[PDB]
């Protein structure tokens, strides 16, 4: 095996319309989708790795007035650097304290790495609850 | 522990975190974790990122919230 998430690829997909509470959705259900306006910025661009793509997602969140609207100024400083923002304390797991980007269909089962329609934003807690039920 | 920091040193640490003045996300997470461990405050990182309505979430605001909480709860304060 060689890891697909560590090889370059091209972002595709549409994402979904989201609202003000978008990150609140990350702790529920299957997490939040990639926002359509972020997919619109990243679609067709090449990324060096999934971690590079992840930094681009948060950089785009920082640049979108609506999607960053209910981040506080310290959270804004973080996303402006491409860091994932901290979740509320009650959604953290150990040293996993920030929102996570996960693949809905696992890469090993045919899911694409940079397909924005196959990516979900979850809190560490919600990801772990979903994983433990598999 | 927090009593190894002067208030000035602690204000520098909080300002680093609030500005995200770090080399990587990993470094920022390590710093926030250390901040939580020093303050011992039940709200953890929420002091910085999810402040209670009416709390001053500037760096000096967070330092003062920590200082007052520790005082109210019979805990040690800053060096000096």
């Amino acid at each position: 095996m060689e890891s697909k998430r560590n090889k370059p690829g091209k972002a595709t997909g549409k994402g979904k319309p989201v609202g003000d509470k978008w990150l609140d959705d990350a702790g529920k259900d299957s997490g939040a989708p990639i926002p359509d306006r972020i997919a619109d910025k990243l679609r067709d661009k090449e990324f060096k790795s999934f971690d590079d793509f992840r930094k681009a997602v948060w950089e785009e969140v920082s640049k979108d007035p609506e999607l960053s609207k209910n981040l506080n100024p310290s959270a804004k400083s973080s996303v402006s650097k491409g860091y994932s923002p901290f979740t509320p304390k009650n959604q953290q797991v150990g040293g996993r304290k920030v929102y996570e980007l996960h693949h809905d269909k696992p890469i090993s089962q045919g899911g694409e790495v940079y397909d924005m329609d196959n990516i979900r934003v979850t809190t560490p807690k919600r990801h772990i609850d979903i994983h433990r039920g598999k | 522990s927090i009593s190894d920091y002067t208030e000035a040193e602690f204000l520098q640490l909080v300002t680093t975190i609030c500005n995200a003045d770090t080399s990587s996300e990993e470094e920022l997470v390590k710093l926030v974790t250390h901040f939580e461990e020093m303050t011992e405050h039940p709200s953890g990182s929420d002091l910085i990122y999810y402040p209670k309505e009416g709390d001053d979430d500037s760096p000096s605001g967070i330092v003062n919230t920590v200082k007052q909480w520790r005082a109210a709860n019979g805990k040690s304060g800053f060096k000096q």
